[PDB]
């Protein structure tokens, strides 16, 4: 999932 | 600790140094509006300012106290409720119109040229019209703005308690915020009511507009980004 | 005389209005996706019709025009039923109190379809009640509140927000008496109104829901039911 | 409409 990716950013 | 050490004013400082920038649209003035270019600059606008969005997020105390998966939840959850509630708030100055962005200042004939759009922007334009009624202060809204973030997906859920002391706090904080204004005790409680119900309105004009933007998908108006579609798909 | 009234005034206002309990024409020894949809939908009528006698009896109701009554209930009338539904379920966990003899455990609302999801946000509204100990004389208040702000901003306004403004002043007046330190009774109000947020997506998820029923022409609503569902388009 | 006559009689 791109947000799950996006918040460790 | 350490969101639920800081004070009222520490709080207040938090969130206004996180709060995100204006970000522009790709408005081309170079033609005439369609259905479909009209959803696109507002699709595009909003996949912008999600990224922002998320940062922001992990600004607000308490938020990266959470696993990554309630964070995904929350944010899935309230994504649209802040882009709203931000749109409506940039629009108080602007009766009559909606700034989504500078250079993208829309009144309600102009949100009739995409199909079902209008109904969203007289309830938007009903709620900047209250905010202007409230006088509703930067120091205010950016509460505001944070609780929606931590409320709206907390019941579809110890995480859970952390949740709700953190919004004790935002609520301590608002107090502090209408008391240093100077509002009698009686005017500090009406007042954080009448706050807290118009994020009932804001929930509603937010399931409205998911419902329309799932529409717009379903029949090829505008390509969402991968980031939009699964945040449109996280409302099922 | 609404804004006449004193706090305590209020809440005894706001506990006479109080609707009945129905019972379901349920008979426990008969379900079927078509039989409990058709059973919540007719007690959903019928409690439609003591709602709106409820409502005419919240101070302040009745001093608006007919057209302004009818554009606040439309707007609520799900809201309402679902925080009713909610507050008889608060001594049941895991269960929804639909009436006295209609009882479903959570997993009953998969002999519909999509209707767990709505179950599960129902009793989870149900466990943060339990969890707040919310009281009877809250409850009346928060419903009351519902019907004069659910569409107060989709329109007279003054005056409504002079009445919220009381009921405000009464759920403060009974944290007060209930020995509440000030920050307490900030902190517990704010809690109980975040909750309205949770039943207006409860509503417009159980609408969308009950539109579909209407539109797959199997479980029959009606005509009040049919022009409630309408006026959200 | 059906509500509106309920809110009268
Ligand atoms: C997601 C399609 C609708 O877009 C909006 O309603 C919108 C987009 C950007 C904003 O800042 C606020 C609302
Ligand atoms: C029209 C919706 C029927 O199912 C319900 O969600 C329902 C029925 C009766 C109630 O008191 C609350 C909800």
């Amino acid at each position: 999932k791109i947000l799950h990716r996006l918040l460790q950013e | 600790s350490l969101a639920l050490s800081l004070t009222a004013d520490q709080m207040v400082s938090a969130l206004l140094d996180a709060e995100p920038p204006i970000l522009y649209s790709e408005y081309d003035p170079t033609r005439p509006f369609s259905e479909a270019s009209m959803m696109g600059l507002l699709t595009n606008l909003a996949d912008r300012e999600l990224v922002h969005m998320i940062n922001w997020a992990k600004r607000v105390p308490g938020f990266v106290d959470l696993t990554l998966h309630d964070q995904v939840h929350l944010l899935e959850c309230a994504w649209l409720e802040i882009l709203m509630i931000g749109l409506v708030w940039r629009s108080m100055e602007h009766p009559g119109k909606l700034l989504f962005a500078p250079n993208l200042l829309l009144d309600r004939n102009q949100g009739k040229c995409v199909e079902g759009m209008v109904e969203i922007f007289d309830m938007l334009l009903a709620t900047s019209s209250r905010f202007r009624m409230m006088n509703l202060q930067g120091e205010e809204f950016v509460c505001l703005k944070s609780i929606i973030l931590l409320n709206s997906g907390v019941y579809t859920f110890e995480e859970k308690d952390h949740i709700h002391r953190v919004l004790d706090k935002i609520t301590d904080t608002l107090i502090h915020l209408m008391a240093k204004a100077g509002l009698t005790l009686q005017q500090q409680h009406q007042r954080l009511a009448q706050l807290l119900l118009i994020l009932s309105h804001i929930r509603h004009m937010s399931n409205k507009g998911m419902e329309h933007l799932y529409s717009m998908k379903c029949k090829n108006v505008v390509p969402l980004s991968d980031l939009l579609l699964e945040m449109l798909d996280a409302h099922r």
